[PDB]
């Protein structure tokens, strides 16, 4: 989901979330 | 509580098998006997535009990207992990993934070289050390680590828990809520202590020796990030995968 550093972790967040 | 610890060990082992294709059991079956060997420029070309050392480095980067994906899928399986503050989930992955990469890379290594391309190839240690400076120094510390790490004779069921312990490290920079992370890690450590004492009666202080490797891993990672900084400037020809860039940014 969203979190404070979403914009600078977009590819890692796609994997996790 | 021992039954709960064994149930956790089994859950993690099952998840590890689901997440990671080239396990230590599979690697060791290959390494003990057949892969093609890359040992020189000719065999590299037959094994397989940029300079040789850069092409190899770019290969290593793509393998790391696959590993980050697998490690993150594994993390999601660790009970309690996805219930943590999501900021802290991201921090734990940011700082944990390289430590785990080098832990699991040791499974693919012996003193003479490393399995590549899903175990179909083997690249010699001598060949990697031979690469023009500074590329000749990327993998050597990893081999030195792996030789000492592999002397512990861990199996995949041991590694599954150890990797979870690494991910749930409450001393990462920037964590918001350390206590729930340490609560999970404490349960994981109790599970690892039981697993090792069960599985390795010949080595009563294995737990101690294994955990001491966390110090080694952090040093390897520190050194690695430094070698990338060097390369970053002068190698206008290296190109860092945008995922790895995310991890490395402000690390």
């Amino acid at each position: 989901x969203t979190h404070k550093r979403l914009x600078s972790a977009x590819r890692l967040t796609x994997i996790l979330c | 509580e021992s039954a709960d610890l064994r149930a956790l060990a089994k859950h993690l082992y099952d998840s590890y098998i689901k997440s990671f294709p080239l396990t230590k059991a599979k690697a060791r079956a290959i390494l003990t006997g057949s892969p093609f060997v890359i040992y020189d420029m000719n065999s590299l070309m037959m094994g397989e535009s940029k300079e040789v050392a850069i092409r190899i480095f770019q290969g290593c980067q793509f393998r790391s990207v696959e590993a980050v994906q697998e490690i993150t899928e594994y993390a999601k399986s660790i009970p309690g992990f996805v219930n943590l503050d999501l900021n802290d989930q991201v921090t734990l992955l940011k700082y944990g993934v390289h430590e785990i990469i080098y832990t699991m890379l040791a499974s693919l290594m012996n003193k003479d070289g490393v399995l590549i391309s899903e175990g179909q190839g083997f690249m010699t240690r001598e060949f990697l050390k031979s690469l023009r400076k500074p590329f000749g120094d990327f993998m050597e510390p990893k081999f030195e680590f792996a030789v000492k790490f592999n002397a512990l004779e861990l199996d995949d069921s041991d590694l599954a828990i150890f990797i979870a312990v690494i991910i749930l490290s409450g001393d990462r920079p920037g964590l918001l809520n350390v206590k729930p992370i340490e609560d999970i890690q404490d349960n994981l450590l109790q599970a690892l202590e039981l697993q090792l004492k069960l599985n390795h009666p010949e080595s009563s202080q294995l737990f101690a020796k294994l955990l001491q490797k966390m110090t080694d891993l952090r040093q390897i990672v520190t050194e690695h990030v430094q070698l990338l900084q060097v390369i970053k400037k002068t190698e206008t020809d290296m190109s860092l995968h945008p995922l790895l860039q995310e991890i490395y940014k402000d690390l």
